[PDB]
RNA sequence: UCCGCGGUAGCUCAGGGUAGAGCAGCCGGCUGUUAACCGGUAGGUCGCAGGUUCGAGUCCUGCCCGCGGAG
């Protein structure tokens, strides 16, 4: 739909003001239930959308993780600690956006700091998933995802480190795409860790991807760990093989509800009647890689959240004596984040350094290594984003049945490999999400890959009206 | 194997101070976490492709918009609490 | 320095209600033992000094000592 809107815009059929009036209404009617936006672009809105012309996203507006630092507009990154921090600058891949046409509707809401898979960490409040307003919209990217399922918005951006954003595409049945990492700048990603983290596109259709992706990544000089890779992405005009080697990951096939094995079969059908040679692989230490992440992501949380004292920017809390100040300040964090730092010093601690961190480095490198031989054998992987739909609001009281939603999409960042997330189903008029994964820098191959299923169905629903 | 001895070192070096009542709950759940972490195998274990900037100058803040950030601020400065 | 296991007969280690067992020692038995074994018996700063308890080897505060481990 986004695509489309763009066309009718080109034409002369519509103006961007119109098109940002139409989102911004929705939004005001249908957001307070849903609790998507945490924060809107005021009048700088409706005034930016009266002084564009006919550049490529001109009549689209986007709607951003609340992580990522957008100039002149509230950045809280769904913490109380920077519930009025406004950045003095803008993230690089933002503001590429914005020297398209494009414009930025709201911001997103988030579970705190990006650690949570509900959005129940949000310091604000949680957001409902639209096909069910009983049921988690999924996280961290948890606000993001809830927009595009409601049409609050043509895009968005959202945040990955261990599947932030896929998981909350699949509970929302939309795409959503982790780039390779070093694809798009981190430049302006309040990350938490540093080695896992990725500004990911979503959509309501793979088209769109293309577009963000297209607009939104590229080398930036300020991102010393940013690739060298051009987009070239919406060169999806497909000359796609027929015949990709699709390698199915046995370990992951278990586990899974019924909704879940029955859209897998289903999209292996797909993929045959495609020109695919399916066949079934082994990822040996996959199910131990959720272990190694949440030693490794705590570790690299615990330096980059230190940051936040009183000081400089965050918020006071009132202490008039500095080292009490800080502590204090610090005790502003919620129960997750401060639960994940604490493991996260212990974890570099003297002491236990090599024991667990240097452990956990190690086996990193394992299954970036068990990937590359992967790939001499076949150019895709398939396994489900996660082993069942949205949840209810209440479960997951438990912080490691928390953790364990990550089970198959923390293998992706701990190896950089791109993921795609696409909606495969429904297991009751709930959305049911499957995952492929590619080699590193072939984004462009899995979306095209993608393509193709969508095309070959046209399975995607959004559960409020679209305009 | 996780004392409350080392849960106020770590509160201590991560400066997070938490509730008597957290404590006791942080202390649970960091028992069952770092356990699961601690399933974790060990295994035996790349070329530098790093890039340099050039010493080239790049506009900066202007001291207004910087200070504009500062939960207080007295005549150009950032202000704390005294040491 | 920190952390984790230890300190009980002589030696090597068992365990909130006489502190125990086999090795050797003592007494008694046995003509082929290889670390002989059978009975009986003697053997104590439970680490040291302070607490809870009616009662502490056992639990809890500090210190001494040994081994091991950390970039
Ligand atoms: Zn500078």
């Amino acid at each position: 739909l986004a695509h489309e809107i763009r066309a009718r815009v080109a034409r002369g059929e519509v103006s961007p003001l119109e098109v940002a009036q139409a989102y911004l209404k929705r939004v005001q009617e249908l957001d307070p239930g849903l609790g998507a936006f945490l924060s809107l672009n005021e009048r700088l809105l409706e005034e930016a959308e009266a002084v564009d012309p006919g550049l490529p996203l001109a009549g689209l507006v986007v709607a951003v993780k609340d992580n990522i630092a957008t100039r002149g507009l509230r950045t809280t990154a769904g913490s109380r600690l920077l519930e009025n921090f406004v950045p003095p600058y803008e993230a690089t891949a933002v503001a590429r956006l914005k020297a398209l046409g494009a414009l930025v509707l709201g911001k997103t809401n988030l579970d705190e700091f990006g650690m949570g898979s509900s959005t129940e960490h949000s310091a604000f409040f949680p957001t409902k998933n639209p096909f069910d307003p009983d049921r988690v919209p999924g996280g961290s990217s948890g606000g993001s995802a809830a927009a595009l399922a409601a049409d609050l918005a043509p895009l968005a951006l959202g945040s990955d480190t261990g599947g932030s954003v896929r998981q909350p595409a699949a509970f929302c049945g939309v795409y959503g795409l982790k780039p390779t990492y070093g694809r798009v700048s981190r430049f302006g990603l309040i990350a938490y860790a540093s080695s896992l983290d990725q500004i990911g596109p979503m959509a309501r259709s793979v088209r769109d991807l293309a577009l963000l992706m297209d607009a939104a990544a590229g080398p930036d000089p300020l991102d010393a760990t940013s690739l060298d890779l051009p987009p070239r992405f919406q060169e999806a005009l497909e000359g796609p093989l027929p015949p990709l080697r699709l390698g199915v990951v046995r370990e992951a096939l278990a586990g899974n509800s019924p909704g879940v094995e029955r859209a897998l079969e289903e999209a292996l059908k797909v993929f045959r009647e495609l020109g695919l040679s399916v066949r079934e692989v082994s990822w040996p230490s996959l199910p131990q890689a959720l272990a190694a992440y949440y030693i490794l992501a705590p570790a690299e949380a615990s330096s980059n959240l230190a940051r936040y004292d009183g000081t400089l920017y965050g918020r006071r809390a009132a202490g008039e004596e500095v080292e009490g100040m800080m502590e204090a300040t610090r005790a502003l964090f919620g129960l997750e984040v401060k639960r994940r730092v604490l493991v996260g010093t212990f974890v570099l601690s003297s002491g236990y350094y090599e024991a667990y961190y240097g452990r956990a480095q190690a086996f990193r490198r394992r299954l970036k290594a068990e990937a590359q031989a992967l790939f001499r054998e076949v150019d895709l992987l398939l396994l489900p984003t996660t082993p069942h739909p949205a949840f209810p609001f209440g479960a997951r009281r438990d912080p490691l049945a928390m953790y364990r939603e990550d089970l198959y999409t923390v293998g992706a960042n701990l190896t950089g490999l791109p993921a795609l997330s696409f909606p495969a189903g429904f297991e009751g008029h709930l959305p049911v999400g499957l995952q492929l994964l590619a080699p590193w820098g072939e984004d462009e191959r899995l979306l095209r890959a993608a393509l193709a299923f969508e095309e070959a169905t046209a399975r995607a629903h959004l559960k409020a009206p679209l305009g | 194997e996780l004392s409350p001895e080392l849960l106020r070192k770590l509160e201590t070096l991560a400066k997070i101070r938490l509730s008597p009542e957290e404590e006791a709950l942080l202390l649970q759940d960091l028992k069952r976490i770092l356990d699961f972490v601690d399933a974790l195998p060990r295994v035996e274990e790349e070329e530098a492709l790093g890039r340099l900037r050039e010493d080239e100058p790049r506009p900066s803040l202007p001291q207004a918009e910087a200070l504009a950030l500062a939960p207080e601020a007295e005549d150009g400065f950032f202000r704390v609490p005294p040491v």
